[PDB]
Parts: structure tokens; sequence; C-alpha cells
RNA sequence: UUGUGGUAGACGAGCGUUGUAUUGGAGUUGAAGUCAAAGCGUGAGCAUUGGUGGAUCCAAUACAAGUGAGAAUGCCGGCA
RNA sequence: CGAUAGAAGAAGCUGUUGGAAAGCAGCGCGCAAAAGGGUGAUAGCCCCGUAUUUGAAAUUGUUUUCAUACCUAGCGAGAUCCCUGAGUAGCUCGGAAAACGUUAUUUUGAGUGAAUCUGCCCAGACCAUUGGGUAAGCCUAAAUACUAAUUAGUGACCGAUAGCGAAACAGUACCGUGAGGGAAAGGUGAAAAGAACCCAGAGAUGGGAGUGAAAUAGAUUCUGAAACCAUAUGCCUACAACGUGUCAGAGCACAUUAAUGUGUGAUGGCGUGCGUUUUGAAGUAUGAGCCGGCGAGUUAUGAUAGCAAGCGUUAGUUAACCA
């Protein structure tokens, strides 16, 4: 019984390729150059995940940081403050009202800054 | 069952195949469990039986084992033992007997020797080539018999 | 159970037929079945199948190129398994066994529910010698007849204890039936059977043999 | 497979599988041993754990 | 509720190829092969449609293996 | 009774898709024939065949019967006489055969050398008792070993890198003084009906025409994959430090296995391949130019252990062989 193979090497390696396809050159034609651009390509995918959760924040905490100099307050201090009024709100939120609803951010900044602390 | 449908009980036929050359997903590849390069990774095997790197081995070590009867083989015996004759069925034990039983061979003329000292309830009749002295106390302690074959 | 005939005409007997309980079994085995199945399907393989070794390939034991110094990588012959000239490493050998081993009192336990499961169902009916000798050796009137039974798509067996000749000469132009001795049946044909026709007297030499 | 003859002749067998054995040092040069050490080894023994694997293949 | 990094290694559960045995089914109103596409799966993998192709193939349960290729200055053929 | 040529050998039409029916459907028929091959697709009933019944002038094989040669025949008595295998059996010195690494038994290169049924040899040194057998002469069917070849057939064997090295004109082409070593290469179509004729060209050839169901089936002749080489719709690219990708992201161009769609990617953040072997490899260590095919845990006989089934306490189970 002599098994030979044929559309089973050939249908696994056109997955890679197909995976690889957009690459420069031979790394979308041959096969063993797309299978390790797509594993490459894979690790980036993945730590690429974990800098984005990090990237976005620290942007959203650039841009409400900006929005806070312009009237006279510091990111350190808003936190703070924000932490003792009890308010919850992500930066990202924060940072889409102050870009987004001028006179709403304003409004919120308003009452952390001087209304009692609860 | 049907030949269209049939099915072996559940863990009697197939287990886990180790298939040593099929990729490293099976845990089973590459090296395919041998270890690394060293002698036992090679096509040649596992040595010799008994060996130990070149120190010699147990056997070597130790004294050889004397046979008194040189070139001799032992007079083997038929042996009835009183602990399980009570569960066969059988009264005046004689090498005929045992024959229709078929205890014994009809081929053979192996003398027949009585061991034993679990109590029996019934009498029985044995001829035996030997018998123990306390094997014959019991059977004598009830109503049977033993007659010495020479 | 109730195991009655069945006339040449296709009619049914009147009167039916009781049957000693020793035949049929209220405990039933199935692993016992399965390995007479594979036993039986087993030692129907010829085996025949047959390779040339490293060995035995007609080729040049000597090394086509010098172990060093040549910019090509190290060889030793020319039958090698991975050249194209073709030494099978392993191969199939014809000194396979391919066969299994299976006890008497296995087989005959198997055999037993097998023969429960198939009796006292439908389609196993009873048969004589009357239109064993009624076919007349014409596979016509046979045709007729499992189109009168009802039985002409089904696998239907003959169990015979005489070998009579009119019922063999025909059922052999049918791919389909087909008709066996006692001592011939077995497990695999008994089930691949999907009906059967027996003859009082091979059921009379079923509850002898069964002991 | 065929028993080992060195085996043999050397290790016999039990009721329980256990391998007898005869203890060594008991050949010649009786004077530097104690009578104690000889009386204590000429009785018997049996194969340790660490070598009953590699006696009951070998047997 | 406690967990789920992992080489050598141990254990368990599965996918896929070819053929055989039982059942059923599709096919010149177009099977396999073969190419393409913006599908489905946790993974081996599996579909749908259209082009080419011209005659075999598929599903289920079991069984037997020359059964899984990226590397061996590996062999052969083709092409840079 | 066969072998080497042979004879006879049953049973179907209509309609539909189709180039073509044997497919499909309707209504039937034959069978000791439903093995197989061909026939424009997939035929029990179109053809050749198969089951079954038969037949040999000539050569040859086996068996049986009859006759005929050759060989082949029992049980006693008395005599107490003769014959029964010689450089032979033993023994010594060197070797060997037997499971034995030389030793009771068998054999022999050199030397020596017996006895004659109250005899001789043997029963693991050797002696005695007991018992067994007749060396130094010859022939012997059957069961046993194998298949280059002839006939029939089979395969959970291979299907042009496989199977014999050899599907073709293969031990050929070719290599070597020689012994010797030793390849690759199959498929048009149902039928050549193999393209008359016209145009360009010197011609091959190409484009039409024609045959054909199909000519993108055209002799380069089943299907036609990738690497590789060219053409083009759309997007981007000539201040730009690049394992070539990934996560965000404008603009541009389309519309799908309708899906928070697809193609390209100005720009921003991050980013030193895959196997091997090493304490440690982006590696100034190693292996691969790319693509496709082939390419490495098997079989036979046994042992142990795990799991499961059958049979069970005078249990359990057969091997060879026969059907
Ligand atoms: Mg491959
Ligand atoms: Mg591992
Ligand atoms: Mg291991
Ligand atoms: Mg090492
Ligand atoms: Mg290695
Ligand atoms: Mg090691
Ligand atoms: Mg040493
Ligand atoms: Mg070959
Ligand atoms: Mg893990
Ligand atoms: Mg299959
Ligand atoms: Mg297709
Ligand atoms: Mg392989
Ligand atoms: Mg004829
Ligand atoms: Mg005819
Ligand atoms: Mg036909
Ligand atoms: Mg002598
Ligand atoms: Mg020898
Ligand atoms: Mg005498
Ligand atoms: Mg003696
Ligand atoms: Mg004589
Ligand atoms: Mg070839
Ligand atoms: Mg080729
Ligand atoms: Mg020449
Ligand atoms: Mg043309
Ligand atoms: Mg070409
Ligand atoms: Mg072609
Ligand atoms: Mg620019
Ligand atoms: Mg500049
Ligand atoms: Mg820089
Ligand atoms: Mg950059
Ligand atoms: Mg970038
Ligand atoms: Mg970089
Ligand atoms: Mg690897
Ligand atoms: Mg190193
Ligand atoms: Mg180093
Ligand atoms: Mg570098
Ligand atoms: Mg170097
Ligand atoms: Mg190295
Ligand atoms: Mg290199
Ligand atoms: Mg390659
Ligand atoms: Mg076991």
């Amino acid at each position: 019984m002599r098994i030979k193979g044929g559309k089973q090497t050939r249908v696994r390696r056109k997955k890679w390729l197909k995976q690889a396809s957009g690459s420069f050159g031979t790394r979308h034609a041959s096969y063993k150059v797309a299978k390790q651009t797509v594993i490459q390509a894979a690790k980036y995918a993945y730590r690429d995940r974990r800098n984005k959760k990090r990237d976005f924040r620290s942007l959203w905490i650039l841009r409400l940081n900006a929005a806070l100099r312009e009237q006279g307050m510091t990111y350190s201090v808003f936190i703070n403050l924000l932490k003792k009024h009890n308010i919850e709100i992500n930066r990202k939120v924060l940072s889409e009202l102050a870009i987004k609803e001028p006179s709403k951010f304003n409004l919120i900044v308003q009452k952390v800054k001087s209304e009692q602390p609860k | 069952m049907e030949l269209n449908q049939l099915k072996s009980v559940p863990k009697a036929r197939n287990h886990k195949t180790k298939t040593l050359g099929r990729g490293h997903g099976s845990g089973l590849g590459k090296t395919s469990g041998r270890g690394q390069k060293g002698q036992k990774a090679r096509k040649s095997g596992l040595t010799r039986p008994g060996f130990e790197g070149g120190q010699t081995p147990l056997y070597r070590r130790l004294p050889k084992f004397g046979n008194a009867r040189k070139g001799f083989l032992k007079q083997e015996w038929v042996v009835l033992n009183l602990n399980k004759i009570a569960k066969l069925k059988l009264d005046k034990i004689n090498r005929a007997s045992l024959i229709e039983k078929q205890v014994i061979s009809a081929k053979s003329q192996l003398p027949i020797k009585l061991i034993g000292h679990t109590k029996l309830e019934k009498p029985l009749h044995f001829e035996v080539h030997k018998v123990s002295k306390q094997a014959l106390k019991a059977v004598e302690n009830a109503n049977g018999s033993v007659k010495l074959l020479e | 159970a109730k195991l009655k005939l069945i006339k040449i005409d296709g009619s049914f007997e009147t009167e039916p037929v009781k049957l000693s309980p020793g035949l049929i079994a209220k405990e039933l085995k199935q692993q016992p079945v399965f390995d007479a199945v594979l036993v039986e399907q087993a030692s129907w393989r010829q085996g025949t199948h047959s390779i040339l070794t490293k060995g035995e390939v007609r080729g040049g034991g000597k090394k086509p190129y010098k172990q060093k110094h040549t910019g090509k990588a190290r060889q030793g012959s020319t039958r090698n398994p991975h050249f194209v000239g073709g030494g099978i490493v392993f191969g199939p050998k014809p000194n396979r066994n391919y066969s299994l081993k299976l006890n008497k009192k296995a087989h005959t336990a198997a055999l037993h529910t097998v023969w429960s499961e198939k009796l006292a169902s439908d389609n196993t009916h009873l048969v004589d010698q009357n239109l064993f000798n009624k076919t007349e050796g014409k596979t016509k009137v046979m045709m007729q007849f499992l189109k009168s039974a009802k039985l002409l798509d089904k696998n239907v067996l003959f169990v015979v204890n005489t070998l009579n000749t009119n019922l063999e000469q025909s059922t052999s132009n049918i791919k389909n039936v087909q008709v066996k001795h006692l001592d011939k049946v077995s497990v695999r044909d008994l089930m691949l059977a999907n009906a059967l026709l027996v003859e009082k007297e091979v059921l009379k030499a079923l509850e002898g043999k069964f002991k | 497979m065929k028993v080992k003859s060195a085996a043999k002749k050397r290790f016999k067998l039990t009721k329980s599988g256990q391998i007898k054995r005869k203890h060594a040092y008991t050949s010649h040069l009786a004077p530097h041993k104690t009578t104690k050490q000889k009386r204590h080894l000429r009785k018997q023994g049996t194969v340790s754990a660490s070598d009953f694997k590699r006696i009951g293949n070998l047997i």
C-alpha cells in the first residue's frame, strides 16, 4: 500500500502563502520565506496588541495634560482632584470630551477645581 | 451490532500509539525520545544486557552456585495434596481412577505421592507409592486407609 | 420462540414450531462477536506484497564519488533510500502473518449470541426439502419465490444440512443470495445475512452443537 | 531470547520472585577476615532493588 | 474553588492520506484533478460558488498501513 | 482417466438529455450463463465470450485388468564337525565430528597390531554382574529442498522519481584497454475525418476556411501546479538609513462567500530570520539559491508491564498435522 503525497502538502503550503499576501517579492512567492514572515508577523501582532493598550493610554494622557495646561491646572493634580471628588471617568472619555465637547469638559474641571471633596 | 456499525468495548482496542517521527506536535519529533547525541541515540541500540560500562557486572562479581547432581535430572513426582483432593469427587484413589478423572495422563508412569495435613471428612482409600507420616495420621484419623505400592 | 415454516408459493404455514430455550441466551456478548468478525476479515489477506530493500536492488556497491575534497555531499551507493534508483528501507514483506487467534469457547460464545440475535426475528423463517427440490434447478422459480417472499433486496442465506443439489444449482447466478452448510457458516456470514432461511434439521443440529 | 548462562548458575528464584544469591569474598584470603565476617558472609542473600530489574530480564 | 510560560522527557485526546468490508448517495443536466474569491473552525483542517477538466467519486462505522516533509555540503527534474 | 487445435451455447424495445446511450425512466425477458473484454458515457438480454453438454486422425502422460518372463516359501531330527567380511577392530603420537573448546561414541596422517559364538562390540574414564546388538560388503521408492519454463488464476501488491536496471528496439545509447559500470523516455481524437483551399512569408510557420461535440483536443498532440519570464486596470514610490513586518493612520480606486467590506499605503510608535549544536548564536559558528516529487521507528520470533474480553477453581489453552 504505497500512499503517495499529493494535495496534502500543497494545501497546507498554500494556506501559509495566502496568509503572507502583500509581502516584498520572494516573501510572498516561496513557501519557506512566507512561513517565516507569517510567524514573525504573528509575534509582532501579539506584542503590538499589548503595546497598543499602553500607547493609546499615553496619548490620552498627553492630550488631557495639554487641555489642562491651557487652564492653569496640571495633570498630576487633576487626577488627584478627580479621586477626592469620587468622579470616575476614563482619560479616554475625558480626552474625547475635551476634543468634542469643550463646554462640558470645562464643566468637569470647574467642579473638581474648588468644590468640596465629597 | 451490524457490519455497518461495529464497535469494540471502550479502552480495549485502540491505545495511543507513540509515533516517533511525525512532527513536534505529538511531543515525539526530531530526536524521537532517544535523548541527545549519545550512545543510546544512535542506531546501534542500548549496548548489552547486564553491562555496567566496563565495571565488573553483578553476575561476574558473585560466586557460582554448585550442582551436586551434575548431568542428572530431578525425578519428577505426581503429588496428591490433601487440601484440594477433598474438592475432587472420588473414592478409592488409585492410578486408574485418576486416569478416568484425567488428573494424570494414561501415558505416564510417574509414582504417586500423598502430601497434605488438612483434615478430610469422608474416608478415602489411597494407593500411593509414598505417603507422609502425618498425612497418613490425618487419613487414618478418619475411617480411610492407605496402601503403599512397591 | 415462534419459528414458522415457509412454503414454495410464499405463503406461511399455519403450524408454528416451538423452540427449546437453550438456543436463545439471556446474556449477550459483543466483544467476542467483534473479535470473531475481525479474525474472519483477517486470514482473507493474500499478503503477496513485496519490495526490494537496499541490498536486493540491482546496483553498484561502489562509492560513486570520493569521500572528501569534492564539492558534493558524502554518498555511499547509488541505490540508497534517498536516491531515485530506489532502495526501500522497510517496505512491505511477504512474510507477514496478518493472522489472529481467538479461543474456542470465545468463538462459541460469539456464535451463540449471533444466533440468538439473528433468530427469533423477522425474515428468519423455517424451510424444508420440498421447496429445496421444487426449485427444479431453474433460477426463475427461485426469483419468483424471493419475489413472493419479499426477500429480493435482502441478502438471504440458506442454511442447509444435506447439501441439496437443486438448490445449489440455483442461487449460484445470484450474487445476492447464497447457501452454506452448518459447519460452513460463520459469525460474519450470519450477520451479513439480513435475512435467512433455516432448515428444521439444521435447527436441530444447532441445539446439539451448542451443548 | 536466550537465558544468560552466567546469570543462571549464580541466581536462583523463589516463590515470590525474589532472586537468591551467594555472598562474595568467600573464596580465599581467609585470615584477612574476622570470624564474624566469615560467618555473616556464609549465609545467602537476595539481589537489591537496584539490581532486581536488571536481573529479571537477564533470567 | 484552585489553576492554564516551557526545552529533554512522561501521559491523554484528536486531524489528515491510500485501500478493504458493510451500509446509503452523487455523477456527460458534468466526478476526480486544477486555479481564483472579500467563507467556517481552538488546532491539525473543512466547506460554497465560478472558470478549466472530461469519468469516477462521496458520507458513516470498523479494519490494515510504503500514512503526514523545510532543512541530512540529501537524490532527480525544472528554473533563477 | 487426461494433455497438445476445437463445436454448440438463452434472454429488449420505446421515450429523454446528449455529438454519440449502454446512463435515466416505462414496460418486459433469460439464467447450471450476474467472471471478464469490446462496442462513440455506466449493457445480464449489441458482439466475443462465461456456466453446461461435448469432440482427436497423430504424439504423449497416469492408472487398472489379463497373460507372460526374473525373484520370492514352513515346521522337525541327528551330528558337536565347518563358515560368518584383517593391515580390520583396538593401542600410541598429532588433528578433527558431534551441543562440547577433544572425550565415553564416530573419523584419520604416522607407527604397531587381536579373537573367532564359552567369540566380538556397546550401556560417558575403568573393572565385575546384568542386559542390548552383530563392525570391518552392496542397493533401496514415499514423505523432504527449489522454480529458469508451460496452462489457468489470485492480490486491503506497483501504476511511469513507483513496479524487474529495462511498459519504447534495455543490458540499448553511453563510459572504460579490459573485467566492469549503466540511464532517460507512455496517453491526439469515437473515428485521421491529420487541416483541401485563400492571405503574408523564401520556406518552415502563422491567420482564416473545412472536418469534428470540443481545434485554447493540431501531430509541441489527456489533465497542466509551483519556482521562473513578460503584459495590463487600480494605489504608492526620486532628502531617503530599510530581517522589509506589526499596531495606528490620511488620501486615492472599487464593490464582496454583506461582512464594524476590499486593493494600495503619505505618516507615527515598536521591531537584529528559520533549523542545528551549545552555559551562551542577529551571528564575524554552522546547513539550505528557488520550486516540485522522493527521502529516516518496520517485520518475524520470544520476555515483561498497562488496559480489555473469553473460560474458571482438579482450572486455562492447544502446536504440528488432517478435512
Ligand atoms: Mg512529499
Ligand atoms: Mg516536548
Ligand atoms: Mg524515551
Ligand atoms: Mg552530550
Ligand atoms: Mg543530532
Ligand atoms: Mg543520552
Ligand atoms: Mg577495568
Ligand atoms: Mg525500485
Ligand atoms: Mg503547558
Ligand atoms: Mg477512506
Ligand atoms: Mg472543479
Ligand atoms: Mg514515507
Ligand atoms: Mg463457438
Ligand atoms: Mg450467445
Ligand atoms: Mg457489459
Ligand atoms: Mg571402544
Ligand atoms: Mg566443532
Ligand atoms: Mg553372544
Ligand atoms: Mg556405565
Ligand atoms: Mg559379522
Ligand atoms: Mg522506470
Ligand atoms: Mg518522469
Ligand atoms: Mg565501447
Ligand atoms: Mg489553430
Ligand atoms: Mg510545453
Ligand atoms: Mg496538454
Ligand atoms: Mg519625496
Ligand atoms: Mg535634509
Ligand atoms: Mg539610526
Ligand atoms: Mg521607520
Ligand atoms: Mg512603520
Ligand atoms: Mg531594525
Ligand atoms: Mg525540524
Ligand atoms: Mg560549539
Ligand atoms: Mg563554545
Ligand atoms: Mg550579520
Ligand atoms: Mg568557520
Ligand atoms: Mg559543525
Ligand atoms: Mg551555505
Ligand atoms: Mg527541496
Ligand atoms: Mg498483555
